[PDB]
């Protein structure tokens, strides 16, 4: 069997699930999210964030401690086809890792440099940071804490401790969701300028760095991968 | 649209629009619609805003559902940054395209380089037609005329994938092998020096040459064509005109102005002394884009936006006509649900309780004067 | 384990495909949060795109990425692309929301909210490496091309929209006719970094000028990048956090 | 203080505490501080101007060294969206309280050495 | 004038300064401009001599919440008492872990050998409720701070 | 010597220089030439160079070919 077909859903989920959040803010970002003060704004916008940390919450909690508690204890006694599998399903995770990393970081977030560039921002909470900062941020945050979780409990090469690489491009862009503070702070107060390259942006990109940590994380994988199954056929 | 979230105060006391007009209410695609009016800088510039030594005029709108025709600061078009100077009143006239049908919230703002945008009253402008039929031409000095809504995007698209489709075809090229695994266990055990060997250099200095000579080419193939080309123009534009106004013949002295919290109502006691020869009467308190009128002094033809306008907000205790002269004290109330829902009600929230506004003067003849009052605002809680 | 030797080959490709997934796409988002948030705001606008600030910023803040994906795809795989993909990603990242948001959601015109061209620097910075494998070399002679070639890559692109226009009475490029009408509510002009003019701006110098400072600090931001990516490598396991 | 010690001793990771109680200790200040300061904070009609209790206190003290202007205090700003001073500030010093704590952990263990540089 | 002015160099103003005695004794008083970059500009200074005792200072201000109170001690024992209340939290701590052998013992089981025996329970259900007490009390005080003193600028 | 390098719009617009005059056209070693005339600070000052809050009365020249003895704005040196 080794590699199945949760990899297509974790392609899948995330880009229906994302598209039609695009619809939704194609729909109301004018016309019930332009004015924070409305009421139409808080019946479309506010709920949805309201909704939406609140679902985030229950979902990584639920997540993590099923994760956790599905943990291997008897990670000796595994078979090298089975570590094979797994090691597929983690490399499963790590893709949707990915895929939500690029969600947030890339789509969303540039998405900005759309929607503040076009409008005067009426508050902390702009219909797109109701999508950026509190949905594109922490769906990759939880997708990485599962990923890195996941490698922890069932992979024995990232058993036996915490690896440094893949902790760093876990907790980096993290990170950047508390340094939404920063960007808040110096936007209302320092920096009226709606310049997207401010120092108040150093904030999403000092920590954008640590996703650099993939590449450590990826040859940690690789070998993981090849523990017992290595072949032969490479390097033979 | 994005006002009613800014400090009371400081939407009080930056920038006072007044003599607003709008040609159209209601446009059809490629139609001009032209706003009009005049503002005042106000003397008491809050510290925390950067004097306005570069401001530029702009529109507050939801992107380009317009597109800016023209902008003109006193009789002049400004395409550019201005320098404003405190103090001085400046007319202002901005053409607009209709390009995107709906209804659209249209403001006129000012932006300062180190304060913000300063944003005026908003109109609702209805759009109606299609975007497809939308042309935005444009002649140039070269003698060609193109339409912006699309010229270059066949160029722009077809350099961009030409670019793209040259690095995917060399990281294709390099990963028609196998790419991480073995490759990785090849270079850990013992030297690789087997995965890069001819022709991979070869294809490689190819891939190099290829670049530098493409680029070159097309520089210069992109010199012969368009030969006449400048830089972008750019640079604050001083010397902008102001209105030489006539000095105004009321003077109008603040002797506290308290609101209720909570309330809807603002109330002001002011000393107002007649000079000139012509009896006046108070007949509108504007003070952050909110009209309060008297109207039975005055009544608004121009089509201020409704949400904005209190045609009898404005309530004086003796509003009798002032003879030349003669001084009075009297007690002016301005009350609008306006007050509440652009939360100009929230000065109670801001670290500086003062405000700023205009008074207009009527007298018989129609002849109107504008003064200037700010003072404290101290609000009122029993 | 494996069963045999073609099912070991089977399940290496499979790998390779996944692992190329998360690397494109986490250099995708990584790469972008850094450019979009350290030179997004000259390659979002074609009336930003002048010849001091945005020459001079892109290559510097843009050479960051390949610099550190390099240093470790070619010193653990003889992978010579770092560079390109690191740039294909950000251009991929850019015309996605370029489109979808800049021309989709707001209805910007591309041929104003088109992106910059790098993948002649990223070729560049890619073959350089390759061939005469010091990295060392690298930083200083690769470098120096990918910030020397950025303003003749993008010529071709923004050349038609530097065609001098009379336009109500003051002499404006294509560019700046299209900032102009296209209102940008958030970005007043002065917001706008683009060169203005010296009194000790010499002769016709400004781009090339910026072009081999752009190039000068590239090969400095590289050399760091380098060493940052070589510590973003580090395969340890901190035994707690 | 508390909340720093409490959470760092509870799951000992020093990580965990950095991100979680640098976050609540950055968060925990004003409201901490404010049954001290809320009762300085009356509105008072003064002279014809409106100032806090507090304000009236700098007024009326002296300090001939230290006039109002130096006063690093919020003054309002153009980009200020209703009333939210308070609470964007708490967050801001909340997320780099995570980033000095960070620092500064590493910057004890140096403190922590017991080499024995053997000559100076 | 109670905050920070602009003048125009050229431009001649007339000051006024109201001052009320506080202190006994001779004082030399100067009228100075302070300016935002320059510092000091201190003008002449003229002898004023107070007589009487300190403790018949009153400073007493009207609220516009309509209470009257003297600002030389006005809220002096609230900030006294939270302050006292807080630190004797913070030493309740310290002398709960205190009470035991503190720092050669502990390092001594720490070094040889995995310590896992100096933090045990009841010290996490100690820890845990100093850690809860403590977000409670500051929430439940900023409410009632808020109940009290509704009105606030 | 130093000009025809910098930009044409920013010697236009900064400062017209007018009425020139020259005492003499050629001189001895130790000899006095005395160089009087009008600038006009321009209106439209371009935003790029900093308001003339600060500046220098200066002589351009290869050097101390000739020596500065004095120099006067108004009336005062
Ligand atoms: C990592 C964990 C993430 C947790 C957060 C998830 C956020 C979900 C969205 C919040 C919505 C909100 O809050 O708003 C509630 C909205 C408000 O719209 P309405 O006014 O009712 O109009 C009618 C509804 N339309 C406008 C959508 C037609 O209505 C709803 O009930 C609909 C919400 C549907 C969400 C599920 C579909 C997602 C796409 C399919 C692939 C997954
Ligand atoms: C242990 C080390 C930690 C130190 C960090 C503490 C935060 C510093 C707070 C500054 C307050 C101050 O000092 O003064 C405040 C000054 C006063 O200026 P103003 O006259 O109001 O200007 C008016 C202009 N407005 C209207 C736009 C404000 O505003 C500033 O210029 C803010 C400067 C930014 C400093 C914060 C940078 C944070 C770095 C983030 C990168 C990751
Ligand atoms: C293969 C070897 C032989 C070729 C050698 C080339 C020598 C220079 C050519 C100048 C072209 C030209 O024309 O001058 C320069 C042209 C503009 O020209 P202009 O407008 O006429 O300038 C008017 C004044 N003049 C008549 C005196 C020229 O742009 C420039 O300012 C380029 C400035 C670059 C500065 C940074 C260089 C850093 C170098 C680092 C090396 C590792
Ligand atoms: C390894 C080294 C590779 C170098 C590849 C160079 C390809 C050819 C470029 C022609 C440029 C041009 O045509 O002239 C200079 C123009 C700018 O001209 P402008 O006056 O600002 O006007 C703009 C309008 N135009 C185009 C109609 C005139 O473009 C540039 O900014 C490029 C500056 C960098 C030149 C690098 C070559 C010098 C030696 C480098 C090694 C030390
Ligand atoms: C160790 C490094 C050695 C490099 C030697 C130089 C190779 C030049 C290749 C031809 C480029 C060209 O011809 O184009 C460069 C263009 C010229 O622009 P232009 O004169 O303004 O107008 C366009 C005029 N055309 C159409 C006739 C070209 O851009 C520049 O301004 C950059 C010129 C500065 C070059 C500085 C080199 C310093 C080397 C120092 C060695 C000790
Ligand atoms: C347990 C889970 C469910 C609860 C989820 C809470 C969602 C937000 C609540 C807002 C309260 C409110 O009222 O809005 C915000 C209130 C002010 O409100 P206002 O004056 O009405 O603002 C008027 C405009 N409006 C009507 C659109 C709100 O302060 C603030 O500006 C807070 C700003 C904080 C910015 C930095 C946050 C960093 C987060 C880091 C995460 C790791
Ligand atoms: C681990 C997380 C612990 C959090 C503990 C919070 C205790 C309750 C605070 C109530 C504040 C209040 O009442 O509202 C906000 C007010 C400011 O209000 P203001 O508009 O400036 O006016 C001031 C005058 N007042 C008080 C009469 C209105 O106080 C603050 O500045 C606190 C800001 C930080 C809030 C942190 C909670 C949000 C979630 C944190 C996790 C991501
Ligand atoms: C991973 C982190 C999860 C944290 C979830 C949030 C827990 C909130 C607890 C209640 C706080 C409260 O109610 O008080 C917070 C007060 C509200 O102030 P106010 O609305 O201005 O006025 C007072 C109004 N009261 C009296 C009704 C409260 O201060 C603030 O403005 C801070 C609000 C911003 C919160 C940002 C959270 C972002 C989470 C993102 C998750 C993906
Ligand atoms: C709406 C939320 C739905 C989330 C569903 C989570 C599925 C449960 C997670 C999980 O444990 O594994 C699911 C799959 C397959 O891996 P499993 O083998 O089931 O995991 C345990 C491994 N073990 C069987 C050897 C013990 O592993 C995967 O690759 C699933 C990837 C799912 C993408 C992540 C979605 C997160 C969105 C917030
Ligand atoms: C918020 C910012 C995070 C700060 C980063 C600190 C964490 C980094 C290191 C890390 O993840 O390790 C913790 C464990 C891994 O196992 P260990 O650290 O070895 O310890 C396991 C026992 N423990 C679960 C009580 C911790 O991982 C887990 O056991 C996590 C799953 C259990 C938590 C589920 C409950 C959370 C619901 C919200
Ligand atoms: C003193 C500084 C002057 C510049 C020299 C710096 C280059 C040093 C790089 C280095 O350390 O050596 C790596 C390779 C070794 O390959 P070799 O096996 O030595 O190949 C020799 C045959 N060759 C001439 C075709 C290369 O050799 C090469 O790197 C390539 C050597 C050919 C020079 C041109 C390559 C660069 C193309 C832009
Ligand atoms: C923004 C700057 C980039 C962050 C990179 C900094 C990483 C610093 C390295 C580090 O964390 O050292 C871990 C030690 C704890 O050591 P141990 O847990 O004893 O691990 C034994 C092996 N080791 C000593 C080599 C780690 O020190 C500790 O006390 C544990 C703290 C670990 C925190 C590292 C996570 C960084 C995520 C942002
Ligand atoms: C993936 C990130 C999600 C958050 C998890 C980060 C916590 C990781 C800290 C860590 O590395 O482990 C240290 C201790 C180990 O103690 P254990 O002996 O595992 O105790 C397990 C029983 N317990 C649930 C009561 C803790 O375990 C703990 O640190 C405490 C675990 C209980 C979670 C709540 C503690 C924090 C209170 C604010
Ligand atoms: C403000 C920055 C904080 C200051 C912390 C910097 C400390 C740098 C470490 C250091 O001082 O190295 C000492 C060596 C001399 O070595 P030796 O005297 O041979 O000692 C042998 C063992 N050891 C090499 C590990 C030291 O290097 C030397 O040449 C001796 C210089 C020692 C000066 C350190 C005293 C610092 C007091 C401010
Ligand atoms: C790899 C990222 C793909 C992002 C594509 C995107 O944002 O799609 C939204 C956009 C919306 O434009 P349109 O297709 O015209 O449909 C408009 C519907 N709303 C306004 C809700 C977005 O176009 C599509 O939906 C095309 C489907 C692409 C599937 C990968
Ligand atoms: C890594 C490079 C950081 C350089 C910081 C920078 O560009 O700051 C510009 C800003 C100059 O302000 P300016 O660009 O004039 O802002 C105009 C808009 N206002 C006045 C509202 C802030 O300077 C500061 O306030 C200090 C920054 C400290 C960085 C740690
Ligand atoms: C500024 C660049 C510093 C990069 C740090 C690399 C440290 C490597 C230690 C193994
Ligand atoms: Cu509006
Ligand atoms: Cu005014
Ligand atoms: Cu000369
Ligand atoms: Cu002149």
């Amino acid at each position: 069997l080794l590699d199945k077909k949760w990899l297509t859903f974790a392609l899948a989920i995330y880009t229906v699930f994302y598209l039609w959040v695009r619809w939704y803010e194609g729909v109301y970002g004018w016309s019930a999210g332009l004015d924070s003060f409305a009421p139409e704004f808080e019946t479309y916008w506010m709920n949805f964030l309201y909704t939406e940390i609140v679902l985030e919450i229950v979902t990584a909690s639920i997540l993590w401690g099923y994760l956790w508690k599905t943990r291997d204890r008897n990670l000796a006694a595994l078979t090298p086809r089975e570590e094979l599998r797994r090691n597929f399903t983690h490399l499963v995770w790590l893709v949707a890792y990915a895929w939500a990393i690029y969600w947030g970081a890339s789509y969303f977030t540039e998405q900005d440099g759309t929607w503040h560039q076009t409008i005067v921002r009426d508050t902390d909470f702009t219909p797109s940071h109701i999508i950026e900062f509190y949905l594109s941020y922490p769906i990759y945050i939880i997708t990485g804490f599962a990923a890195f979780i996941y490698a922890k409990t069932r992979l024995p090469f990232f058993a036996k401790g915490i690896s440094l690489p893949y902790l760093v491009l876990v907790v980096g862009p993290f990170m950047i969701l508390p340094n939404v503070g920063l960007n808040e702070w110096g936007h209302t107060f320092w920096f009226m300028e709606e310049l997207f390259v401010a120092p108040l942006h150093y904030g999403f990109v000092i920590f954008g760095w640590l996703a650099l940590a993939v590449m450590g994380t990826l040859t940690q994988t690789f070998y993981s991968f090849a523990q017992g199954g290595l072949g032969q056929s490479l390097c033979e | 649209h994005g006002e009613k979230s800014q400090a009371a105060f400081m939407r009080m006391r930056t920038i006072h629009w007044y003599d607003l007009s709008w040609s159209k209410e209601k446009v059809k695609i490629n139609e001009t619609v032209e706003i009009k009016g005049k503002f005042h800088v106000f003397e008491g510039w809050p510290e925390t805003v950067d004097e306005p030594d570069v401001a530029f005029l702009n529109v507050g709108m939801p992107g380009p559902v317009f597109i800016r025709k023209e902008s003109y600061i006193g009789g002049q078009l400004v395409p550019r940054s201005v320098r404003l100077e405190i103090g001085k009143t400046y007319d202002f006239r901005v053409v607009l395209k209709a390009r995107r049908p709906g209804d659209w919230h249209v403001h006129t703002m000012m932006n300062v380089q180190g304060g913000g945008p300063i944003i005026g009253p908003g109109k609702w402008i209805t759009v109606e037609g299609s975007m497809s039929e939308f042309r935005n031409p444009v002649t140039t000095l070269t003698g060609q005329t193109v339409d912006l809504e699309n010229y270059n995007e066949g160029n722009t698209y077809f350099w961009h994938a030409f670019w793209f489709a040259i690095g995917v075809a060399w990281i294709g090229y390099w990963s028609r092998r196998p790419i991480f695994i073995p490759r990785l266990l090849m270079v850990d055990a013992g030297r690789a020096d087997e995965l890069v060997s001819a022709t991979d250099r070869k294809v490689a200095m190819g891939f190099l040459a290829a670049t530098i000579l493409i680029v070159v080419m097309a520089m210069s193939s992109a010199n012969s064509k368009y030969p006449i080309t400048i830089p972008l123009q750019a640079g604050t534009m001083r010397g902008m005109k102001p209105l030489e106004l006539p000095a105004p013949t009321v003077s109008v002295k603040v002797e506290d102005a308290t609101y209720r919290v909570p309330g809807r109502a603002m109330r002001m006691k002011l000393t107002i002394t007649n000079h000139g020869n012509s009896p006046i009467r108070l007949g509108e308190f504007y003070t952050a884009s909110v009209r309060f009128l008297d109207s039975d002094v005055y009544k608004d033809t121009t089509g201020y936006p409704e949400d904005l306008l209190a045609e009898d907000g404005l309530s004086v205790s003796d509003n009798s006509p002032l003879a030349p002269g003669e001084t009075r004290t009297v007690d002016v109330t301005a009350s609008d649900a306006a007050w509440e829902v652009y939360r100009l009600s929230d000065i109670i929230y801001d670290p500086d309780s003062r405000f700023a506004g205009l008074l207009f003067f009527f007298d018989a003849t129609g002849n109107r004067q504008v003064v200037q009052i700010d003072a404290p605002l101290i609000p009122s809680f029993m | 384990a494996v069963r045999s030797h073609a099912e070991a080959v089977q399940v290496s490709r499979t790998i390779d495909w996944m692992a190329l997934f998360v690397v494109f796409f986490v250099i995708v988002g990584s790469y972008h949060i850094h450019a979009m948030l350290t030179m997004g705001d000259w390659d979002f606008w074609s009336d930003w795109k002048d010849r001091r600030l945005w020459v001079t910023v892109t290559p510097i803040v843009l050479v960051t990425f390949p610099a550190a994906v390099q240093s470790y795809l070619w010193e653990r795989y003889r992978l010579p692309w770092g560079a390109t993909v690191c740039v294909l990603g950000l251009l991929l990242g850019e015309w996605i929301n370029r489109y979808f948001n800049f021309w989709g959601w707001t209805y910007f015109p591309i041929n104003f909210v088109f992106p910059a061209s790098l993948v002649p620097g990223a070729i560049i910075l890619d073959t350089v490496l390759m061939l005469s494998g010091s990295y060392l070399f690298t930083a200083i002679v690769g470098a120096m091309g990918w910030g020397l070639i950025f303003y003749p890559g993008n010529w071709p692109i923004i050349a038609p929209l530097h065609v001098p226009v009379e336009y109500n009475g003051m002499l404006m490029s294509i560019a700046d006719i299209q900032g102009y009408n296209y209102v940008r509510t958030g970005t007043p002009e002065y917001i706008r970094m683009v060169e203005k003019g010296t009194l000790r701006t010499f002769g016709k110098d400004v781009a090339p000028v910026s072009a081999f400072f752009s190039a000068f600090m590239s090969i400095l931001i590289y050399f760091m990048w380098h060493f940052i990516g070589r510590w973003f490598s580090n395969e340890r396991f901190l035994q707690s956090t």
